[PDB]
Parts: C-alpha cells; sequence; structure tokens
C-alpha cells in the first residue's frame, strides 16, 4: 500500500553510492527501487539519488519535492562533508509538505581511528534536527540493512 | 477514440461509469477552455484522482489493472485535449521556449570537459549511445501523450546511462547523471522544451511522476533546464574573461 520517495544526498566521495548499491552489471545507480514488507505491510521503496557538487546547489528543491525521506550521508573522516549535511537539511525542511524524514549517515567506519566528526556532534546534531543518525561502513557492509529498515518504519509512522 | 470504448466495455459496470466520469470531465474542460490553464489543469489533477479513488471505492478492480486503466484514460483525455492544452497561447509556454532555445543555442561552445562529463566520445559505441539519447530527447516533442514524453525522457536516460557505464565501467551516480544529461540538452536543444515540460506537469497522471523511474527522469530534465538557465563562468570553472569570450561566439575553447 506505501510508496516512498527517498532522496540520497552526498558528493560521491562520501561513499554514498556503494552504501546504496550495497542495500539494492548493474547499469545505473541513480534511481534504485526496493520492495518490503514491515509488519505484514507492503512498502515501496524508491531511492532517488541528487547530484552532491557545488556547481549543482541551486537545484536540490527540485529534486526534494514531495520526498517522504531523506538520506544524507557524510564521511565521518571529513569534518566540511558534515557541513555541507547542516546546509541539506536547512533545505530539506523549507520543503512544502509534510515533515520529510530524516537520515543523518556517519559513513566509513571503518575508518574511526581517523574520524574528525565525533559521534557526540553528530546524534546531538540530529536530536536538534529532529533526525536520527546512524553509522554505516560500506566497505565492511555494516549498518546499511537497520538504515532503510528503521527509516521506512519511521515513514510510516 | 473507438478502442477507448471497447477498451471500456471490458470493465462491465464500471467502465460504463469511467466513461460517463470522462466524458463529463472532457464536457467540463470545454467549458473552461477560456479559463487559464493553471484551472483547466486543476481540473485534469482533480479527474485522475477522483477517477483513481471511485475505482477503488465502488468498483473494487485489483491496483494491476488500474494504472493500464488510467494509462488508457490519459491517452484518450490527452489525445482529445492536445491541440487545446499543448503551448496556449494564453501562456507564456512559447515565450519560454524561445528564451531556452536561444540560450541553449548560445551555449553552443559549451564543452563535455567543461561540465566534467564521464563519458568518451571516441569509442564507438558510446558515441552511438550519445547519438540515441540527442534523437530521445528531440523526439519528446513528437509525441502528444504525457507517458508517451515520459518515455522519451527515460529512453534518453537510459542510452545515457549506457554511455557512462561503457566508459567509466560503473553504474552513474547522480553526480555523473546531471552533467551528461545537461550536455545531451545542450547539443539537442530540443524543440519547445518548457512547453512539453509544463504540459508534463500540468497534464501527466500526477502519480506516475511521484516515485517510479519516469518521475525520477522528468525531474532530471527539470534540473538540467534550470541548470542551464543560470550557467556561469564558475558553473564551468571558466574566468569571467574566458566564458564572456565563448559567449560572443567569435572565440572556440
Amino acid at each position: 500500500a506505501y510508496s516512498f520517495k527517498v532522496v540520497l544526498l552526498g558528493e560521491g566521495c562520501v561513499g554514498k553510492t556503494s552504501l546504496v548499491l550495497r542495500y539494492c552489471t548493474t547499469l545505473q545507480a541513480s534511481f534504485l527501487t526496493k520492495k518490503l514488507n514491515i509488519g505484514g505491510k507492503r512498502v515501496n521503496l524508491a531511492i532517488w539519488d541528487t547530484a552532491g557538487q557545488e556547481r549543482f546547489h541551486a537545484l536540490g528543491p527540485i529534486y526534494y519535492r514531495d520526498s517522504n525521506g531523506a538520506i544524507l550521508v557524510y564521511d565521518i573522516t571529513d569534518e566540511d562533508s558534515f557541513q555541507k549535511v547542516k546546509n541539506w537539511v536547512k533545505e530539506l525542511r523549507k520543503m512544502l509538505g509534510n515533515e520529510i524524514c530524516l537520515c543523518i549517515v556517519g559513513n566509513k567506519i571503518d575508518l574511526e581511528k581517523e574520524r574528525h566528526v565525533s559521534i557526540q556532534e553528530a546524534e546531538s546534531y540530529a536530536e536538534s534536527v529532529g533526525a536520527k543518525h546512524y553509522h554505516t561502513s560500506a566497505k565492511q557492509n555494516k549498518g546499511i540493512e537497520e538504515l532503510f529498515l528503521d527509516l521506512c518504519k519511521r515513514m510510516i509512522e | 477514440s473507438k478502442e477507448f470504448i471497447e477498451f471500456l466495455k471490458t470493465f462491465h459496470k464500471t467502465g460504463q461509469e469511467i466513461y460517463k466520469q470522462t466524458k463529463l470531465f472532457l464536457e467540463g474542460m470545454h467549458y473552461k477552455r477560456d479559463l487559464s490553464i493553471e484551472e483547466q489543469s486543476e481540473c485534469a489533477q482533480d479527474f485522475y484522482h477522483n477517477v483513481a479513488e471511485r475505482m477503488q471505492t465502488r468498483g473494487k478492480v485489483p491496483p494491476e489493472r488500474v494504472e493500464k486503466i488510467m494509462d488508457q484514460i490519459e491517452k484518450y483525455i490527452m489525445t482529445r485535449l492536445y491541440k487545446y492544452v499543448f503551448c496556449p497561447e494564453t501562456t507564456d509556454d512559447e515565450k519560454k521556449d524561445l528564451a531556452i532555445q536561444k540560450r541553449i543555442r548560445a551555449l553552443r561552445w559549451v564543452t563535455p570537459q567543461m561540465l566534467c562529463v564521464p563519458v568518451n566520445e571516441d569509442i564507438p559505441e558510446v558515441s552511438d549511445m550519445v547519438v540515441k539519447a540527442i534523437t530521445d530527447i528531440i523526439e519528446m516533442d513528437s509525441k502528444r501523450v504525457p507517458r508517451d514524453k515520459l518515455a522519451c525522457i527515460t529512453k534518453c536516460s537510459k542510452h545515457i546511462f549506457n554511455a557512462i557505464k561503457i566508459t567509466k565501467n560503473e553504474p552513474a551516480s547522480a553526480d555523473d547523471f546531471l552533467p551528461t544529461l545537461i550536455y545531451i540538452v545542450l547539443k539537442g536543444n530540443p524543440p519547445r522544451l518548457q512547453s512539453n515540460i509544463q504540459y508534463i506537469t500540468r497534464f501527466c497522471n500526477p502519480s506516475r511522476l511521484m516515485t517510479g523511474e519516469d518521475g525520477y527522469y522528468f525531474t532530471n530534465l527539470c534540473c538540467a533546464v534550470a541548470f542551464i538557465e543560470k550557467l556561469d563562468a564558475q558553473s564551468l570553472n571558466l574566468s569571467q574573461e574566458d566564458f564572456d569570450r565563448y559567449m560572443s561566439g567569435q572565440t572556440s575553447p
């Protein structure tokens, strides 16, 4: 019954593509789908990748329109990538419609030795904007399933 | 038109009701022809909304066949409405078409390298994909039904995806895809581009655009056009000196 649009945010270098490929010969990784069953309820998930480069900054809203959820990926070793998430959240929160369900995803937790964004800053930021924070490692296939499962739960609620 | 009737006859005391409601809507549109295109579009969209719901309620039809018949409805109504609601004289659709056409023409000098396009046109198979993608986006204007215009955008995107995958040997992300679609649009300068976009927005069955692949590719086309409209020296990593020289039409990059 439920059909959900989920936008994916981040530059290529934060490893967003590996993350969604993990979850979902592949021709393209820009539009991706999953059919899910949650509490005997059927869920159609569509993942809409959005161009993360600075030159495309004004285009976000066109992509974000009518989203049900958003997955904002940053690289835990790159504080600039986290700063980008905070600006994206501001945009997502100005979208006309219902509250988009936000995930703030700290990727490459396999490089925790080299992390620049503290767990406390990331989780406290997420709470402040009504988002949820997740740790993932596309490299080691951790946290990916939990993220998408939880988001759908949240989008149903 | 004959096919629509024969199609609906299949559905018994649900097909007659849809036909009546479709005829009512179309009669409503005739008496709205002198209203604004916004008002005409709201009418069609309400109609899509209401016919779909009145099928789930007082009809009991499986959601599989529901999409299939909404496609038939859209084709009947839009085939009949096209001459009246595509690029209407009461709108700035023509004005917008000319401005984007002139803008795309002005930017004929922009290279794929400037846009960081991940396609290598020296590979014959890539070159063939690019040729097809340009033809796909050009063909959009030749189709009357929003679903068929969307199919051109979607075909174009998949030919682009092939071009990128052959060049890079990795599946395109949005970061790979969008600059390539921008480049294809710049090369194609597709006829009546804004009129096609406005028509799809105004008259496409609103559902097909919401989550599924046609919606994604259409959204990307919208992003491409918006980028092209505001493109500046900084967009292409150029000095104002070089950008202005290229814009004069007097200098090759």
